[PDB]
């Protein structure tokens, strides 16, 4: 149930989730226009909801 | 005062994602004070190794052409017919088969800074042109800036040219000589544009040039730039960032290397230069800069073909998903098989 277009790019959606995704890297670039690095480095770069989900804690 | 709803309406949601990620990994890695994360950048970074498998009738190899500076380029072949077992280390230079076998000498993108030639966003670019253009590519993993500024891509891409150039196993059947294309996005067209410029005035005559929303600037706000700032993935602000990063100390955008037609630039009135494709995407910000580069060519002579896409954005062809990336796939195809 992955998008496949993105799979060969490096990165793991669930085409089901595209739209939630979209919405925390908005809402992710919200909180970078208000304001890191250090913690980053722990988190799975492939696996994008819990990437932008992990950030946005971390603000 | 940020809202994305205007960008989410020109392009694919998956494809939205993509830039978008791109877009604010790539917020964090630059610096305010010019420097760079390039551990982190690296590390986020998506990267494939190569393979002698073929795979969709395509297979890889990589290829250390000159070990001073561990530059590496990525080689790209069509499967080989009647093939009974892989490619071993020693079957990966088998001589081409082909009275005309173009090769393209591909330099990706990233405003001079970000990915490589391994970067899985290129190796799956790269891959796609194989098999929709029926050639060979050979892909380089050029110096990035701020560490490694002008003009060590270039200097590189020369050094790539070469070891392409005087490859026997890449000799076409007709002429007997290597049919060479260069091309290459954002950064990567302005590499390719270089490149050209001194093969030029050596021996090596390149067939052509294929520019995707190549990066080129200038001293001047264009209209596009003030118009489009920050509505489509790009701002100024990191343009000129990366100008910044890639030009030598004390330089501006006026600079032969950001403005290929700026008053220092030499004129090509007259000059050998080869065909080029110039691709310009309508929402790519540095559009007239574009624009005004591929009516340089023509002002000076030299045979350009424009494909304006008015509704297309930056990072379009990275995704089989639009009639921009079907449309240049196939000018693409039709320019390098002519
Ligand atoms: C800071 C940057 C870098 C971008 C422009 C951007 O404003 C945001 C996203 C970019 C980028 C990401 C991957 C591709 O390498 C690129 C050529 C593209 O289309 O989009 C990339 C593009 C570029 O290098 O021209």
């Amino acid at each position: 149930g992955m998008d496949e277009l993105l799979a060969v790019l490096g990165y793991k959606v669930r085409s089901s989730e595209m739209a939630d995704v979209a919405q925390k890297l908005e809402q992710l670039e919200v909180m970078m226009s208000n304001v890191l690095a250090t913690e980053t480095v722990h988190y799975n770069p492939a696996e994008l909801y819990t990437w932008l989900d992990s950030m946005l804690t971390d603000l | 005062e940020v809202n994305l709803i205007e960008s989410r309406t020109v392009v694919p949601l998956n494809t939205w994602v993509l830039i978008s990620n791109f877009k604010v990994a790539y917020n964090i890695l630059r610096r305010p004070d010019g420097t760079f994360n390039r551990h982190l950048a690296e590390y986020l970074d998506r990267k494939v190794t190569a393979n002698a498998n073929p795979v969709d009738g395509v297979f890889s190899f990589d290829v250390l052409i000159d070990r001073r500076i561990n530059l590496l380029s990525r080689v790209y072949r069509p499967a080989y017919a009647d093939q009974e077992q892989p490619p071993s280390i020693l079957d990966l230079e088998k001589p081409v088969d082909g009275d005309i076998v173009p090769v393209i000498l591909f330099f990706h993108g990233g405003s001079f800074a970000h990915s490589s030639a391994n970067s899985a966003i290129y190796d799956t670019l790269c891959r796609r042109l194989v098999g929709l253009c029926k050639c060979v590519v050979v892909s380089v993993n050029y110096r990035r800036a701020p560490e490694n500024p002008y003009p060590c891509a270039y200097d590189d891409g020369w050094i790539a040219l070469n070891w392409v150039n005087s490859r026997s196993w890449l000799k076409s059947k007709k002429d007997s000589k290597v049919h060479i294309f260069l091309a290459g996005d954002s950064s990567g067209g302005n590499i390719a544009h270089n490149v050209a410029l001194r093969a030029g005035e050596s021996g090596i005559d390149v067939l052509g040039n294929i520019l995707l929303n190549p990066m080129f600037g200038g001293n001047e706000r264009t209209e596009s730039e003030k118009s489009l700032d920050g509505k489509y993935f790009v701002t100024v602000r990191d343009r000129d960032w990366y100008w910044k990063a890639f030009l030598p100390e004390g330089e501006d955008r006026e600079h032969p290397a950001c403005n290929p037609f700026s008053p220092r630039g030499k004129s090509l009135e007259g000059v050998s230069f080869p065909k080029s494709l110039v691709v310009v995407a309508g929402l790519d910000l540095i559009r007239d800069w574009q624009l005004a580069y591929a009516e340089g060519l023509k002002k000076a002579g030299q045979e350009v073909k424009l494909m304006h896409l008015e509704k297309a954005t930056v990072g379009f062809y990275l995704l089989p998903n639009n009639n921009h990336f079907h449309n240049v796939m196939d000018e693409i195809s039709a320019f390098v098989n002519a």
